[PDB]
């Protein structure tokens, strides 16, 4: 899932 | 395209809870990470919470851990953050913000939420008009206005004859000095209304709803 | 943490030059992926902050090929090349490669133009104030630049006060003046005591500070 600040 | 709108703060009172929320509309939400930016009175911006796009991972400064809680219902597209504990330094316009498909920084904000932490009661304002005062003295062109007093907290709106008057006006930040704020606004006309033409001066105080119409007529004593 | 240093505060330019913001990391940016994560954000009079210039030298869709960003590692930096006036806004550089994401303090970008002298007004306490003992002189120093001004309050020649409050203005989108309204209040015990009421002001425009002023009694 999209996860803030982790490429 | 992208549009993200926030509504929500009010005046709360400190050891207080606000929720403000944030609809997304333009863009399928459910793959966007998302994130709540906040703009301190002294215009330096700090972010606050960050969300993934499935609701499972959050994370937060270490300022607000503990007393803020971010969500998102990615079924009715809204964003939300619960605020437990407030303390006066979280007064700010809170941004909805929307990360990148590139997840480290943001493309599109919202248009922000004022949210004000205080213990001052609410107070509407006294307008006070200011004519030419003393002789006037002619020469094309004179400066009139309105002194607004003793209101919180802000917002007031100032409009000159109900909008027509919309040259010339100057509308000055507002100083806030014993938990009482003051803003005053100027409004330069030629000479032959003021005189001849009535020059009305219109504030209303969202908070505490009072709207006020007052008339620029000559004071002379 | 990491503290984003941004320099200069307040930049003044003159529509046609170049200006260059610059803003700096205490710790590196650049990830072990070879991706260096400062972007460049716009806040104009009055809307919401823009992405003008992101991963240091790429630019969003829609910003001028007037925005140019470069640098590397720890110093980086904007130039902004033949500036237009709608351009003034406050210019923040940030970095998403560390978490938390930290922002640099602003850049206020100022429209340098000729000089305006003020147009000094005052005004006298209203009788409806006046009806409740508050008394609050208004002095208005509409339309001018440089921002710096000096405004002096001066009741009877003698004395001056403390007991003001001034607000400015920001560079006006259509004139790039200022204008700022200093308040000195008394009380109708105090107001009643006294006779001439000045408002002295001072600018880089005039050797002689520019004045406007009222006898008392006219309530
Ligand atoms: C950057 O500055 C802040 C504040 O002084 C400090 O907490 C942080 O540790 C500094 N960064 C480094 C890498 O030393």
């Amino acid at each position: 899932e999209v996860v803030p600040h982790k490429k | 395209e992208v549009q993200l709108v926030e509504s929500g703060g009010d005046l709360v009172k400190p050891g207080g809870s606000l929720k403000l929320s944030c609809a997304a509309s333009g863009f399928t939400f459910s793959r966007c990470a998302m994130s709540w930016v906040r703009q301190t009175p002294e215009k330096r911006l700090e972010w606050v919470a960050g969300i993934s796009s499935g609701g499972s991972y959050t994370f937060y400064p270490d300022t607000v851990k503990g007393r803020f809680i971010i969500s998102r219902n990615n079924a009715r597209n809204t964003l939300s953050l619960q605020m437990s504990s407030l303390r006066s330094e979280d007064t700010a316009i809170y941004y909805c913000t929307r990360y990148s498909s590139d997840p480290f920084y943001f493309d599109y904000w919202g248009q922000g939420t004022t949210l004000t932490v205080s213990s001052a009661k609410t107070t509407p304002p006294s307008v006070y008009p200011l004519a030419p005062g003393s002789a006037a003295q002619t020469n094309s062109m004179v400066t009139l206005g309105c002194l607004v007093k003793g209101y919180f907290p802000e917002p007031v709106t100032v409009t000159w004859n109900s909008g027509s008057l919309s040259s010339g006006v100057h509308t000055f930040p507002a100083v806030l000095q014993s938990d009482l704020y003051t803003l005053s606004s100027s409004v330069t006309v030629p000479s032959s209304p003021r005189p001849s033409e009535t020059v009305t001066c219109n504030v209303a105080h969202p908070a505490s709803s009072t709207k006020v119409d007052k008339k620029i007529v000559p004071r002379d004593c | 943490d990491v503290l984003m240093t941004q320099t200069p505060l307040s930049l003044p330019v003159s529509l046609g030059d170049q200006a260059s913001i610059s803003c700096r990391s205490n710790q590196t940016i650049l990830l072990s992926d070879g991706d260096t994560y400062l972007e460049w954000y716009l806040q104009k009079p009055g809307q919401s902050p823009k992405l003008l210039i992101y991963k240091v030298s790429n630019r969003f869709s829609g910003v001028p090929d007037r925005f140019s960003g470069s640098g590397s590692g720890t110093d980086f930096t904007l130039k902004i090349s033949r500036v237009e006036a709608e351009d003034l806004g406050v210019y923040y550089c940030f970095q998403g490669s560390h978490v938390p994401p930290t922002f640099g303090g602003g850049t206020k970008l100022e429209i340098k133009r000729a000089d305006a002298a003020p147009t000094v007004s005052i005004f006298p306490p209203s009788s409806e104030q006046l009806t409740s003992g508050g008394a609050s002189v208004v002095c208005f120093l509409n339309n001018f630049y440089p921002k710096d001004i000096n405004v002096k309050w001066k009741i009877d020649g003698s004395e001056r006060q403390n007991g003001v409050l001034n607000s400015w203005t920001d560079q006006d989108s259509k004139d790039s003046t200022y204008s700022m309204s200093s308040t000195l209040t008394l009380t109708k015990d105090e107001y009643e005591r006294h006779n001439s009421y000045t408002c002295e002001a001072t600018h880089k425009t005039s050797t002689s500070p520019i004045v406007k002023s009222f006898n008392r009694n006219e309530c």
